[PDB]
Parts: C-alpha cells; structure tokens; sequence
C-alpha cells in the first residue's frame, strides 16, 4: 500500500 | 494499519491510495526528505512525522477501530498505540480532503532525486 520513510 | 489508512483516505477523498497517495510527492507513501511539493506533500510529511513520535508502535500492520459521527472521524479505544495511530491517520485524511483542491497529478511518482534535503518534524 503506502509504506513510507 | 496501512490497509485501514486507505480505506479513510479513499472514504474521505474518493482517491484510492493507492496510486493517488502511495508514490506522491516527498513524503507520500515513501516519504524521508527534500521539502515537500505542496499541502498534500505536507499532510504526508506531518503523517510520518506522527508516526515517528510512535518508535514503539507498528502503524503499518496494528489494527485500530473507528467509527463516524455524522461525517466525522472518531477513533475508538484499541491499545494506546492504536489510538495514537489512528489520530495520526484521521488528520492525514482530514489533511487530504482540506488539500484537495490543489491536488496535483504531477507530483504521483515522484522521482526522489528532486526530494534534497532534511526537514526537522
């Protein structure tokens, strides 16, 4: 899905 | 959880998050420096922010409960983790609907050479 920094 | 983020972006939006969220800008899905593009870059900086004020938290996979009193976003009590999650995830959301209207398709998959720089939460 998203998953960032 | 990151499943039930997307779920809020998408009821508060009518983007998916994924793409219109996940590769956005800076700080959008993949987000850790440079100064972002724009207010919705900056709804995703001030969300990884929150999640970074969680160390000992899981946001991507913990499950929290909320529910909707007419129109607004309530979270309800999980774990203290949960409940901070999910207040970082409503204001992303609520940041996303405020942010609309200069909601640019050109910052989606945004290369990150053009994202230079730390930018203190």
């Amino acid at each position: 899905v998203a998953f960032r920094s | 959880s990151l499943l039930e983020f997307g779920k809020m972006i998408l009821e508060e939006t009518g983007k998916l998050a994924i793409p219109s969220y996940s590769s956005y800008g800076c700080y959008c899905g993949w987000g850790g420096k440079g100064t972002p593009k724009d207010a919705t870059d900056r709804c995703c900086f001030v969300h990884d922010c929150c999640y970074g004020n969680l160390p000992d938290c899981n946001p991507k996979s913990d499950r929290y409960k909320y529910k909707r009193v007419n129109g607004a976003i309530v979270c309800e009590k999980g774990t203290s983790c949960e409940n901070r999650i999910c207040e970082c995830d409503k204001a992303a959301a609520i940041c996303f609907r405020q942010n609309l209207n200069t909601y640019s398709k050109k910052y989606m998959l945004y290369p990150d050479f053009l994202c230079k720089g730390e930018l203190k939460c």
